[PDB]
């Protein structure tokens, strides 16, 4: 039997599905999400860890001429000079006192260890969920981890279900983002080729194992002073350094709705946006047969109290006329409330308890037991904490209905209003025949 | 085989595939009289070509026949006034700078 | 210095950019494609290869009564009959004359070779150009590959290019695809688990490797013919085989915009189709300085003969005054031309040839010889070959241009008419303007 229904992408809401195949007892099937996780696909860009300048000893060819061999290293620089006399340990490095070159070279190298230590700048264009869902009807009480876009078809003892696309596609994932260790920022990072020394990726890497290594990091040779064998640089210190200290706010603590960041394999779970529409196919075994499923005759609403908290803050007695005893479902067809229960037990006695939560000042709903129905009403209240360490567990919907105490006043004033509105028109319509014929 | 201008490519047994192009070639004659150059352009987009001389043809029709409706209507308001009571025009002394000597004078 | 500029995704066509930076001599920059592969992302939803039907032989419990072992193996069918009367060559194949059953079994399998045979069905959804670019601006004559995404900067001899997105995002690859050996066919292929005896996907292994085998193929079974031993079956012939015999035209052949396709990093090379825009940053060291590049005065076209063929059909010879010899650019600004040379060769004696591509009848383009300008004009013809080749080397504008023979005639006529109308208008206005005052 094909039904399908939506769900609030809400974690720890307890939704509750309400299928009713004629010929057969009504059956409330409730569910609920665990956990979502939403993992957007991936191409790294490129890979960025602090640099390593090596600079091999200087090559001082004196009283000769030395030349300036260029090569292909990243950033490699080869400057040569004239006119030194280098002064090692001992006295002069040679006889010749001028005419004296030092082949000064310099370049740069990914740093020794940043197979440890590198910040990926993976591109994401497109999201992909994954959902963990609970289901207990009838007795099955199982849980199954499931893909939300209406193809995976998960079978939960008998009954099939299949999720359908997500109601929205929101990702709290940029276009660009930046994965370092624990944190994804949003950056928007040079494009691989041209990072500018200091910022971001001043060495960039195509790979973490590769061997590319574009190094722009304004790496410049100096002419050594007289009488020593330096080699001095001055280079623009680490681009990657910088970025840590300068990093930002990442997105672990500014994905909305309160999207939790993993990191390793790169996901936001529990992103509380939307609804996920849900497909199931019901064998008849999971259904019950109305003549041997217990009847309700002369059902009512007596609502011993009701505070519209964020838990179950009302409590709600039915009081029914059964044939016999047993066990069937209980929902409220309307989502001004949500109810803790699924299934009550029947009794000959006609009085059954159950809890409900909701948001409104004034709430009604239709509530169905086992088969019948009962126009619910309640006077609720409200509490005083301002601050409770748990979720929501009932739909914010406010807008009391018809025949509520602050709406019966309305329309109180609006019916007095009315009739004095109907009064004035009747007197001149009348005034108005009268003067005609 | 159709070779449009923008190519095609045969494939003839394993032998590797061979590309081909057409070139603006139509008939006609290029730079010259008119009713030769509409024809170097009949054969470079057909279509395109039937479609422009039509509205050339109209539009220039239209403004002769705009021309000579404005010279009858200027006729008509400038003979009726001599031609009411009198029979008089300046034989074409004035009758040919204001407007149409075309009177029977 | 920045420029950007946006060249045809065209493989094989010399586009010129020109980079006027004041105080320096203008650069031309000719650059051009020389291969476009465009690579989708790929889902392998599951493999297709031709079962295998597995029979083990039949096990004839004569002379007592065999029961029906049910197994799970794909498509599994296992049949028990009674009353049978084997005939295993030499006699009767037990002491019994009845009360004998034979226990048929037949199941389906991948075949026993198809690591070498699979036909993919892979779910291509998002494109990721990459090109081959070939640029030669001064001496670099050099050729890189880059991934048109606006992410590559690649680095040629200073100069850094960054090839931005592409202009359109067309994609020959639907949202389904199949591979099988060298072909890409648009198939739209059963999800996993839903094939349909006979047609493609009869038999679905989820991965090469891995083993699921949903291979839902009809296999029946049918009583044995008395006085034998045989183990019939009417099973729907290969499915995959099928496909390959009906498959139909692969895209192989009928990809628009002439995209070759190559299978296995499946992608479609040389698509011709929407413009790839530029940006390149330039070391001033790449420029020439005006005080050293060459004056030009006086500068005039002269075309000697214009046919606007595919190829370089016309040539234009330009007339200048210079002040010392040397080499700098030519360019036309104008689309509606196509210089083949890039830097022409300045000599004491005031004449250059150069040749041009075109597709109008008049064309109209300011060349810009070394810093000086000409608007240039032409009366071209028509060849007369009806085919070549090779393809077209000039941007396909036709329109002409104003003062062109064909352009003059209309602008003759259009005059004639209008001084007419004028007079006709002054005619009037004057008889109505006599008539009023």
């Amino acid at each position: 039997y094909e039904h399908s229904t939506v769900m609030p992408n809400v974690v720890g809401f307890p939704y509750k599905a309400h299928i009713e195949r004629p010929g057969y007892s009504p059956l409330t099937l409730q569910m609920q999400v665990v956990e979502t996780s939403l993992e957007p696909t991936l191409n790294l860009e490129y890979i960025t860890c602090e640099y390593k300048t090596v600079v091999p000893s200087p090559y001082v060819k004196c009283c000769g001429a030395s030349e300036c061999s260029t090569k292909e290293k990243p950033d490699y620089q080869c400057k040569v000079y004239t006119g030194v006399y280098p002064f090692m340990w001992g006295g002069a490095y040679c006889f010749c006192d001028s005419e004296n070159t030092q082949l000064s070279e310099a370049y740069v190298d990914r740093s020794d260890v940043c197979r440890h230590d590198h910040a990926s700048a993976y591109k994401a264009h497109t999201a992909s969920l994954k959902a963990k869902v609970r289901v207990m009807y009838g007795n099955v009480n199982q849980t199954v981890d499931v893909y939300v876009n209406g193809d995976h078809a998960v079978t939960i003892g008998g009954t099939q279900f299949i999720f359908g696309p997500l109601s929205s596609a929101w990702t709290p994932f940029d276009n660009k983002i930046v994965v370092y260790k624990d944190e994804v920022f949003n950056q928007d990072f040079p494009p691989y080729g041209s990072g500018q020394p200091g910022r971001f990726g001043d060495i960039q890497s195509r790979t973490v194992e590769s061997n590319d290594l574009y190094a722009n990091t304004a790496l410049k040779l100096a002419r050594p002073s007289p009488g020593m064998v330096h080699v001095p640089y001055t280079q623009t210190p680490s681009g990657f350094k910088y970025w840590l200290k300068e990093k930002g706010t990442a997105l672990n603590t500014k994905a909305p709705f309160g999207c939790q960041i993993k990191t390793n394999p790169v996901r936001a779970m529990n992103c509380a946006v939307g609804n996920i529409p849900v497909s199931m196919n019901l064998p008849d075994s999971a259904f019950t047969r109305i003549v041997e499923a217990p009847t309700i005759i002369d059902l009512t609403c007596t609502v011993a109290t009701c505070t519209h908290s964020s838990d179950f803050g009302g409590v709600l007695t039915l009081t029914y006329k059964t044939n016999k005893n047993g066990d069937c479902s209980v929902h409220s067809h309307s989502n001004v409330a949500t109810l803790q229960e699924a299934t009550a037990k029947v009794k000959t006695a006609g009085k059954v308890t159950l809890h409900f939560s909701t948001a409104s000042a004034s709430p009604s709903f239709v509530v169905s037991l086992c088969s019948a129905r009962a126009t619910c009403s309640a006077s609720c209240e409200p509490p005083k904490d301002h601050i409770v360490p748990y979720a929501a567990s009932h739909s914010n919907v406010v807008f009391p209905d018809m025949s509520g105490t602050a709406l019966s006043w309305v329309q109180k004033i609006s019916g007095g209003l009315g009739a004095f509105a109907i009064g004035a028109i009747l007197v001149l319509v009348v005034v108005t025949c009268i003067g005609l014929r | 085989i159709p070779v449009p201008v923008d190519g095609m490519e045969y494939h003839w047994g394993n032998n590797d595939p061979v590309r081909l192009w057409s070139q603006l070639t139509t008939e006609g004659k290029p730079h010259g009289w008119p009713h030769q150059i509409v024809q170097y352009y009949y054969g470079l987009y057909p279509a395109a070509t039937v479609s422009a001389v039509v509205g050339m043809s109209l539009l220039a029709l239209i403004s002769i026949f705009a021309s000579c409706y404005m010279l009858v209507a200027a006729r008509s308001k400038c003979l009726t006034p001599y031609a009411l009571t009198p029979g008089a025009a300046v034989p074409w002394t004035l009758g040919i700078l204001c407007c149409a000597p075309r009177a029977h004078a």
